């Protein structure tokens, strides 16, 4: 039961952002096809990083320009086809503030990302195969992590200044962790998800910071549980054995220094928490890589809240994916190396994913 | 008029300051109350010089100090002690929230509530000065205050003043002795911010002074008082040219141009050789040659480093008392011949020299002797590459596992600012093997 | 000025607290009537830490008593140093915990913790600068463990930039004094591992062995055990009350002792401790104290440092002394006994030294160690549990007050994770 699965990792550069364009920034990152190289202004050394997929979005006519409908067909479409057999899947995004992860996963209204492509193509891939034989169920929830406190986003918050009930996490002995109080809503068509995402993202705690005009101050997790009830050789009752898959799509917050992102008051108090969570989302990658060499180790999952929920996603039973977004300016050289040196770590994680099927009993 | 503003950060800085001002006040005659009888004994003069003191119309001579710290268990000992009627009540203690031995707390969170006031007091001290030469920050690598708050102040003053020396005496971390598990981090994080503003960062280690006291004074139980007194003597010898008259007088801009070849190798070592009991005061001639050779003795350094694992690159030698010049030139000739004291191919001179006519003071209840010829040396070597490498390795054994960083992130620091401060020190350690490579 | 709010939950907590106030008052010069009758002036300068000034230069401590039975409240208020507290801070109730963790966190602490937090809000909003908290309790019962864990959670939600130091009397291997110890302790560990910054693990068997061997006592009561514990509690927080050459408050120690936010359970230890007769046959110097504090027989946590590796150690000296001898001795400990420390921390020690020693001593010292031996304690609690939970030994008295089996599995899993985190650093890298 189960198979070895190298964790999938992809890298992606963003075109020069407006503020750095006003500063007249020097390009530092280059792509020799697949391999990325980073040259300093110092040019004292030249680090090189190798990955499995290397996108490019600097300018729209370079040969090799991976658009929003290219980071699907190379990264997320395998995750979609791997969740038809039954394997659990994940796709989560690392980077710094302004590196472009909330533009890749969710896109913008005219440029949609992976969530809309995934969902609408899935429903396009369901009505192409759905018959009277095997059913197709889909539920979905959408939660966030704000200052070490889980919150739901599809809970229409009304008449108070703090309609923001803090939920909690718990550990099931077999099914692993789970959130208590999580609205798990049912969907049938893409027209049902667009009204949830439309409400969820309006609830996600965004703010205005020096790095970019709309900066997320939260990690967001987006679930889809798809169970297909199959029929096959039996004695009597059919529609019994069913294969279940859990697709989690995660959009994180960013490294954010206090100088580069002018902030005080409350902005600085959630900045710390993003940083502590992403300080622990590094230990979990580093120490899981150190398992590949036989070296016995402990993965500090419980040091934070996000890496406690996404615990079966990094290791565990999940075919996972790390999209790694990095800026091309020289002002963002002391933080792009940090992103890419963790992306190269993530590729070495071997996790065992197994098709999930339970016979009626 | 020459003037220098001595700033004293942290417990170590304040205690060195206490020793320093005890020493200066004995040297001039100004008493702890602030009064100067010597203006009323003979008829007048400049008995306590306005470089390191001020004047008030009633006759209270008042120092040019600031005495910053973020825990009140130390400045409140000054307010309550012998030197209470001397200092100005604006001693810029917070009362609150020590820096917890992390850079983050003293640089961004608990160090932003007092720096806007330090600059006010320094402005008030500098606007009342006709000719300002520089600063003298006395801090300690290892803690949060003396690592972070100094870095912040030295970034604000670099903007405000800019064309002024910003020298800094520091308690360098030892290889073996330590009082914290976080000194490597703090030091690496500090140099990053002070390899760009500061202009000469003088260093000492407490292990070196322990061993000095042991071998040269017969003290087997030395405390911080006796250490800080030797530091006070170094601070008197580096300042003796501004407060006295002598033959060769080295202003504080005459070090910056003679010891810092390149703008990043500005970490000189210090030493003060005639450390002697009253016992060995007799049975010693205590001449120039004996000292000058004693100052290049490895077992008479104030930093745990071997001078023979590098090459010298500059030396400034400052004497006090009955020193004639050719007693020096004979000695520099004695040192320019010895194969052990090895200099670079690009600095043949390397022997800046100063002389002064006021001998050293000695405090009662002290562990030092009355000497008519005191000496200090400020050297610039390639030996401290190994100390910096040791700190680099201490760091690298911990940042591998990201230990203690959740206590720095907590108070305003990202995790990419540790890798950005480790690269600069590697570049420096490479700029210490770029200099010992002989030219063609 | 730095300031601490002391809370005393349960019989153990209130007794140790009373003993601690009897010690701090002796140290600062306070009579039971709150009046100052001291000799020095270094007592009043930093009296805001533990005390508050009332009317006529009378001093009232910032104690917040708490309990569910009113039996130890009256033991205090009738006691010698009990008329110094504030009657509106003797929060109590009825309907004791029954040595049930359910009763203390869900039923009879849910009905009383709001009052305690009102007193906390009042004593914390009456402060220039707060440094943290200090709760004494007892893993093994319901009042201390339950109510204190809940209080810690509510405070660490309300005051999260502040310390929550906790002084805990853990259960002992050989003998039990309460029959449901493992469950209560496991739940309290589930609550404290996630909501503290420094925990000090005390065990009564270790104190018994101290009192029998070192102090050569024949009839040692609990007042003696608390006279030992009060001492080190005093010493953790003396560089906030007295001056010195190296000063180390609570946050410094938490930064220099906790490498990772979970491994903040420490073996405490005291210094000079000697037989009443055999003190003239001994010297009073730093080496004597360094070899008295780094020993197995002078700890309190019932755990052998020789069966582990010290991740950290901290040493708070009190007395006029040299720091050469301090640094040299701590280095000698790091060098000789190298196999009892960690490689990837180059210096595994912290040294704090102060100037004013205790009432009739010239040299005291206080040891706070973080070692990989503590897991054994937890290991035992993860074994007894497994024998009681695999058959549901006394579990219907926990379900019957609003609890579920999931809350036991979680705690077990987390305590075992803590053991594994202490264990991976027990090898040679
Ligand atoms: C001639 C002399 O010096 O008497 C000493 C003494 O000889 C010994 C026996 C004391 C004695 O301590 C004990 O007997 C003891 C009994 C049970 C549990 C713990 C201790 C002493 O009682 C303890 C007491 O220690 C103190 O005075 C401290 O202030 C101590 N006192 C209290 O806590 C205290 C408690 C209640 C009421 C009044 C004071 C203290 C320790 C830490 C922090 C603050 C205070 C002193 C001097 C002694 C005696 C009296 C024999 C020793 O203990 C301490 C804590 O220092 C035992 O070893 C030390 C020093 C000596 O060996
Ligand atoms: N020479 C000398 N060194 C000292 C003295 N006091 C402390 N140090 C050294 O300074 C190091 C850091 O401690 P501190 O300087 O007191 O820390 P700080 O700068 O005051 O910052 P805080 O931690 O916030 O108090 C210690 O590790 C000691 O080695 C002193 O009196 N003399
Ligand atoms: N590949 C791209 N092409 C064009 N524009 C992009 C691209 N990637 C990012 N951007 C723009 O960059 C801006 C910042 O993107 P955003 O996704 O908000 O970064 P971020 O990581 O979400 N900030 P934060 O959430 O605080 O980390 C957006 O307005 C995007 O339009
Ligand atoms: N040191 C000390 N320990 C005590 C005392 N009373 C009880 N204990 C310990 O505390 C545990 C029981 O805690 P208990 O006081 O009953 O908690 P509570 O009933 O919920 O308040 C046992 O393991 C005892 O060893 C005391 O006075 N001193
Ligand atoms: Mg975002
Ligand atoms: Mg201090």
């Amino acid at each position: 039961l189960g198979s070895n699965s190298q964790v999938t990792v992809a890298v992606r550069v963003r075109p020069f952002s407006k503020r750095e364009k006003t500063e007249k920034a020097s390009q530092v990152v280059f792509t020799n096809g697949e391999e990325i190289t980073v040259e300093h202004p110092d040019m004292k050394q030249v680090y090189s990083f190798i990955y499995d997929v290397s996108f490019w979005s600097f300018d729209e006519c370079h040969p090799g320009y991976a658009s929003q409908t290219t980071v699907y067909e190379t990264l997320a479409a395998p995750l979609l086809d791997r969740a038809f057999e039954g394997y659990n899947t994940c796709l989560f995004a690392y980077g710094q503030t302004g590196s472009g992860k909330s533009y890749t996963m969710m896109g913008l209204n005219e440029e949609p990302g992976i969530i809309p492509r995934f969902c609408e193509d899935l429903f396009a891939q369901i009505a192409k195969k759905q018959t009277s034989e095997v059913s197709y169920h889909l539920e979905m929830s959408f939660f966030e992590v704000y200052n070490e406190k889980i919150h739901d986003l599809l809970v229409c918050k009304g008449e108070n200044g703090q309609r923001k009930q803090p939920l909690r996490a718990r550990e099931h002995p077999v099914s692993g962790p789970y959130v208590e109080g999580l609205s798990m809503n049912v969907v049938s068509s893409y027209s049902d998800i667009q009204s949830w995402l439309e409400l969820g993202n309006k609830q996600r705690a965004t703010a205005a910071t020096g790095m970019n005009d709309k900066s997320s101050r939260s990690h967001s997790v987006f679930t889809l549980v798809m169970t297909q009830t199959k029929t096959e050789v039996v004695e009597g009752e059919e529609h019994d054995h069913r294969i279940t898959s859990r697709i989690n799509l995660v959009d994180l917050a960013g490294s954010e220094r206090c100088s580069t992102a002018h902030s005080s008051g409350q902005r600085l108090k959630e900045g710390v928490s993003i940083n502590k969570s992403l300080l622990t989302l590094g230990k979990v990658i580093s120490a899981l890589s150190e398992q590949a060499n036989g070296k016995r180790v402990f993965i500090p999952y419980r040091e934070s809240t996000l890496t406690w929920l996404l615990k079966e996603s990094l290791g565990g039973n999940s075919k996972t994916a790390m999209i790694a977004t990095v800026s091309p300016a020289a002002s963002n050289i002391e933080e792009t190396l940090s992103t890419l040196r963790y992306a190269t770590q993530a590729r070495l994680i071997v996790n065992i994913a197994k098709v999930n099927e339970d016979m009626n009993a | 008029m020459r003037e220098c503003i001595s700033i004293h950060v942290g417990q170590a800085g304040v205690q060195i300051g206490n020793a320093c001002w005890e020493l200066y006040c004995l040297e001039h005659g100004i008493q702890p109350d602030g009064q100067m009888p010597s203006d009323k004994t003979i008829g007048g003069g400049d008995d306590s010089f306005n470089t390191f003191f001020s004047e008030t119309g009633a006759g209270k001579h008042v120092p040019r100090a600031v005495f910053v710290d973020l825990e009140p268990t130390v400045i409140d000992e000054v307010r309550t002690g012998t030197y209470r009627q001397l200092f100005h009540p604006e001693q810029l203690i917070t009362g609150k929230e020590d820096a917890a031995n992390n850079y983050a707390r003293g640089h961004y969170t608990i160090g932003k509530e007092i720096i806007d006031l330090v600059l006010d007091r320094i402005r008030k001290l500098a606007d009342q000065c006709t000719g300002l030469q520089g600063f003298l920050v006395f801090h300690s690598f290892g803690g949060g205050t003396g690592s972070g708050f100094t870095s912040l102040l030295m970034e604000r003053l670099s903007v405000d003043y800019g064309k002024k020396s910003k020298l800094e005496f520091s308690i360098y971390p030892a290889p073996q002795v330590s009082t914290a598990v976080v000194e490597p981090y703090n030091s690496i994080l500090t140099t990053h911010t002070t390899l760009e503003h500061s202009d000469c960062a003088f260093m000492v280690d407490n292990e070196a002074i322990y061993d000095i006291c042991r071998r040269n004074l017969d003290i087997e139980r030395p405390t911080y008082t006796n250490l800080n007194r030797l530091i006070s003597q170094i601070v008197s010898s580096i300042t003796a040219s501004l407060r006295f008259d002598g033959a060769l007088n080295v202003d504080l801009t005459e070090f910056q141009t003679n010891l810092v070849p390149y703008p990043r190798i500005h970490f000189p070592l210090a030493t003060y050789a005639p450390v002697i009991s009253a016992e060995k005061a007799y049975h010693e001639q205590l001449s120039v040659a004996e000292i000058t050779n004693a100052c290049f003795e490895p077992a008479n350094q104030m930093v745990k480093c071997d001078p023979r694992h590098g090459k010298y690159m500059a030396c400034c030698l400052l004497y006090r008392g009955d020193v004639v010049p050719k007693d020096v030139n004979a000695a520099i000739a004695t040192i320019k011949t010895k194969r052990s004291i090895q200099f670079v191919d690009w600095c043949p001179t390397g022997f800046k020299v100063g002389i002064n006519y006021q001998p050293p003071t000695v405090v009662p209840g002290g562990d030092l002797a009355k000497v008519q010829r005191a000496v200090c040396m400020l050297s610039n070597t390639t030996a401290i590459a190994e100390a910096w490498a040791r700190l680099d390795h201490k760091f690298d054994l911990m940042y591998a596992k990201r230990a203690f960083v959740h206590w720095y992130v907590g108070e305003g620091m990202e995790e990419g600012e540790f890798s950005e401060a480790r690269e600069d020190m590697a570049a420096l350690e490479k700029d210490y093997e770029e200099v010992g490579v002989d030219s063609v | 000025m730095r300031e601490i709010v002391h809370i005393q939950a349960g019989q153990c907590g209130n007794q140790i607290g009373a003993k601690f106030w009897e010690v701090i008052s002796d140290e600062h010069g306070i009579d039971p009537t709150g009046s100052y009758h001291g000799d020095s002036d270094l007592q009043l300068e930093r009296i805001n830490v533990y005390y508050n000034e009332a009317t006529g230069n009378k001093y009232v401590p910032r104690a917040i008593l708490v309990d569910l039975e009113p039996g130890t409240m009256d033991s205090v208020r009738s006691g010698p140093f009990g008329q110094i507290f504030r009657p509106d801070n003797f929060v109590f109730g009825q309907s004791g915990a029954g040595n049930n963790w359910a009763k203390g966190h869900y039923t009879e602490g849910a009905e009383l913790v709001d009052s305690v937090l009102d007193v906390v809000r009042k004593e914390s909003e009456s402060c220039d600068c707060l440094q943290g908290f200090q709760l004494t309790h007892s893993l093994g019962g319901g009042t201390g463990s339950g109510m204190g864990t809940l209080l810690i959670s509510k405070i660490r939600e309300e005051y999260p930039d502040r310390i929550m130091n906790t002084f805990s009397v853990m259960p002992s291997p050989k003998v039990s004094d309460t029959v449901v110890e493992p469950y209560n302790a496991t739940l309290s560990v589930h609550q404290l591992v996630e909501n503290t910054d420094e925990t000090y693990c005390i065990d009564n068997e270790a104190l018994y062995d101290i009192c029998f061997r070192t102090l050569k006592l024949t009839t040692p009561t609990y007042g003696d055990l608390n006279h030992l514990v009060s001492a080190t509690m005093s010493g953790v927080t003396t560089c906030l009350r007295f001056p010195g050459q190296l000063n180390a408050d609570l946050r410094k120690l938490a930064v220099n002792m906790v490498p990772f936010p979970r491994l903040h359970f420490f073996m405490p230890g005291f210094a000079p401790l000697t037989s009443r007769g055999s003190q003239q046959y001994r010297a009073l110097t730093v080496p004597e104290l360094t070899q008295q504090m780094f020993d197995s027989k002078n700890m309190m946590a019932a755990c052998d440092p020789r069966h582990g590796r010290y991740l950290t150690v901290a040493a708070i000296f009190r007395g006029r002394m040299s720091m050469k001898e301090v640094d040299e001795q701590m280095l000698n400990v790091q060098n000789k006994n190298s196999s009892y420390f960690v490689e990837w921390i180059p210096n595994n020690v912290k040294t704090a030294v102060c100037d004013i020693p205790p009432r009739g001593l010239k040299m005291s010292a206080t040891f706070i160690g973080n070692s990989t031996a503590i897991q054994e304690l937890f290991k035992r609690i993860s074994e007894q549990f497994t024998a009681m939970f695999r058959r549901k030994a006394f579990l219907h008295w926990y379900t019957g007050e609003g609890m579920d089996e999931m809350e036991f599995t979680e705690a077990e899993s987390n305590m075992n994770d803590l053991v594994s985190e202490y264990q991976q650093y027990q090898d040679a890298t």
